[PDB]
């Protein structure tokens, strides 16, 4: 209320730094769905996810859910590449393809074509990329309609 | 697709209404909440489909009224019954551009009729399909749901000597973790209802690499046994 | 091209104005005039204005289509602007209502074998009211397309299909010989803030205190009727003690209720009153 983020910012690390992740996760997306539902001035509102979203990035074992939502909502090339920029350090190959398809399952389009761009000019492992490219959920989702077809012929008749 | 009851409450006495073209907005609009909904998930769908068919059958009716009949119903029973229209995205929060364009264009077919196919757009399958990750092959693997089975299921098809001598003498609902899950294949209808009750199993040959979340998307698993085969579901694009 | 239904036929303020105003001219005569205008596209219909055709001693039948007037009228209406083709005709049917006859059939091919997208505006002046003026145009069905029994009607549109036929109208047949049409009157903002002017008083007339003897003996007189009605309420009230409900739901059906006038009266004495002082004040103020 009083749009004060140095104060969350340093309640978050005086109270976080002093908990599990669990626990953190849980404090962390209350304050998203405030900051979500509740904050007007759109500035303060990309500020105050930018921040949630360093606080999970500095935090040792992450949520990538509730980063998803953050880089979701700010729309922002730059974090998502730092995102990908630490998970390729993890070499985490499942956490990867997880968050591509996910990040493909909701993303805007810019966002998701200048990502591809940047990732493929990094030189990224391809099934990132073609993960990415938006291909292979389409045609699972194609596939998942084609073999699990129930249409009421006779209705239409 | 929310299947919000009050709106159905506010919507009944629009679709009874005199004004013919009401009464096609009023059913388009019904079959829009109602999308991937059972008789058994509330009592009040098997009506509005036998509804559907009244108006349909019933010569003595509007064209406006007609139209918008079969419209409902080819709504409401949407490719094959596998697909909802979710406007809200998933767990996180975002408009899904694509879907609300769709629903905007399907909202002007006052003026043009073809642009009534535009709300395709919006249409976003129903799934929480397993991949393996190593090599992005579907397997096959079931999975726990604590519910019912009585409720998730497709709705039923469209149907249309002397004592015997002297015997004849003498004739003149919440499906709340219901315990005992039953397996789930994978590549299967998941209703965003029931997302959230569906489980894994804790010992199997993959592991999901998170938690599940109760959503419709894609989940990677983790192949514990990486080098025993398991059938795999071939997708469309792998035959060629 | 099998037309549409939603084709609509726009009407200016002019054109309608003197439709109307030769419609109840020739009660009971059916009067007929062209219609300049401009065909826009297949699905609008624009009409900029009207002129009337003589009405030949016929009677009751709209038949007369002389040449001589119309090709006149044409050529020297050109001398000032209104360079537009002749879109169509109007033919008023007072009375009777909106629906074309055997003779406006035939006068309507005439005029399709011309144009052959010639809409035929009927006009109904004597059951018209303020705010509801009846029109509706009218155009012939094309001939053998009922063996495809399609006839121009391609409803790609909603905004042709919220109209409703008419009763009476498909007694003498719509949907049989002519398909009907939209009637859309289209304003423009000039015309829409002047024609205010028929409802702005003069201006030396507001100020203007009628005679100070006639505002006496109307009060006197109002002050009697409500004395008079306040009587007739006293009884009123003493009789409504032993009366049932299914009486007073049709009690005061042929009689004054002494309480609706009891208010008009209050209210009509209140407001004449409230504007005399004023009007009095206000002069005795502003005009010294
Ligand atoms: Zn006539």
């Amino acid at each position: 209320e009083g749009y004060r983020l140095d104060i969350i910012e340093s309640a978050l690390k005086s109270k976080l730094d002093q908990d599990s992740t669990s626990e953190n996760v849980k404090i962390i997306n209350y304050l998203l769905t405030l900051a979500i539902t509740t904050v007007t001035n759109s500035k303060f509102r990309s500020s105050i996810l930018r921040k949630s979203f360093d606080f999970l990035m500095n935090m040792p074992n992450c949520d990538y859910l509730t980063l998803n939502k953050v880089v979701v909502n700010l729309n922002d090339a730059g974090l998502a590449l730092q995102l990908f920029k630490k998970l390729k350090e993890e070499n985490d190959e499942g956490l990867s393809a997880q968050i591509a398809f996910d990040l493909v399952s909701s993303a805007s389009q810019q966002l998701l074509e200048i990502l591809v761009t940047e990732l493929t000019a990094q030189g990224y492992d391809p099934a990132l990329l073609n993960i990415l490219s938006g291909l292979p959920t389409c045609d699972y989702y194609n596939t998942f309609l084609l073999n699990n077809k129930n249409i009421d012929i006779g209705l239409l008749n | 697709g929310k299947g919000l009851q009050s709106a159905i409450d506010v919507l009944d006495p629009l679709t009874k209404d005199p004004v013919d073209f009401v009464r096609q907005a009023a059913m388009i609009a019904l079959s829009m909440i109602l999308i991937q909904q059972t008789e058994k998930l509330n009592p009040q769908v098997a009506d509005i489909n036998k509804n559907f068919l009244s108006v349909i059958t019933n010569k003595h009716q509007e064209g406006l009224a007609k139209f918008g009949a079969c419209v409902a119903q080819g709504i409401m029973n949407a490719g094959g019954r596998n697909v909802t229209i979710q406007l809200e995205n998933a767990d996180t929060g975002t408009l899904d551009t694509k879907s609300v364009v769709g629903l905007v264009m399907f909202s002007q077919f006052w003026y043009w009729f073809p642009l009534a196919h535009f709300l395709s757009l919006s249409f976003t399958p129903t799934t929480v399909i397993g991949i393996r990750g190593s090599d992005q092959a579907i397997p096959k693997f079931q999975m726990n749901c604590y519910a019912k089975e009585d409720a998730f299921s497709y709705p039923r098809m469209y149907e249309e000597t002397t004592a015997r001598a002297k015997a004849r003498a003498k004739k003149t609902y919440k499906n709340k973790y219901s315990s005992k899950p039953y397996k789930v294949d994978n590549m299967t209808r998941i209703l965003p209802q029931q997302s959230r009750y569906i489980s894994f199993i804790k010992d199997d040959r993959f592991v999901p690499v998170r938690k599940f979340k109760g959503n419709n998307g894609v989940v990677v698993l983790r192949d514990r046994e990486p080098k025993e085969p398991v059938a795999l579901i071939e997708t469309v694009r792998q035959m060629k | 091209g099998r037309d549409d239904t939603k084709e609509t036929v726009y009407i200016s303020s002019i054109a309608l104005l003197k439709m109307l105003k030769h419609g109840r001219a020739g009660v009971p005569m059916e009067v007929m005039g062209l219609m300049l205008g401009e065909f826009v596209d297949d699905y609008t219909v624009n009409v900029v204005d009207v002129f009337a055709m003589p009405q030949s001693g016929t009677g009751v039948s709209v038949e007369a289509v002389d040449d001589v007037f119309q090709a006149k009228m044409m050529d020297m209406l050109k001398q000032t602007g209104r360079d537009q083709m002749v879109v169509g005709w109007y033919h008023s049917h007072p009375g009777f209502g909106c629906w074309l006859s055997s003779v406006d059939v035939n006068t309507q091919k005439s005029f399709e074998q011309l144009n052959s997208r010639a809409v035929a505006v009927v006009v109904d002046p004597i059951q018209s009211v303020k705010g509801k003026v009846v029109i509706d145009a009218f155009r012939l069905i094309d001939t053998g397309a009922l063996i495809n029994n399609l006839e121009p009607r391609q409803t790609t549109s909603n905004t042709g299909l919220l109209n409703k036929a008419n009763i009476q109208a498909l007694i003498h047949g719509l949907n049989r010989h002519y398909y009907s049409l939209n009637i859309d009157y289209h304003k423009t903002a000039k015309e829409t803030k002047m024609l205010m002017n028929l409802h702005k008083e003069q201006w030396q007339s507001g100020l203007k205190m009628y005679d100070y003897e006639e505002k006496e003996e109307s009060n006197l007189a109002a002050t009697k009727s409500m004395v008079k009605i306040a009587e007739q309420y006293s009884k009123r009230i003493e009789e409504e003690k032993e009366l049932t409900e299914e009486e007073l739901k049709t009690r005061y059906v042929g009689r004054q209720d002494p309480k609706k006038h009891l208010s008009e009266t209050a209210d009509e004495t209140l407001e004449n009153n409230i504007v005399s002082v004023l009007t009095a004040g206000v002069n005795s103020v502003a005009i010294k």
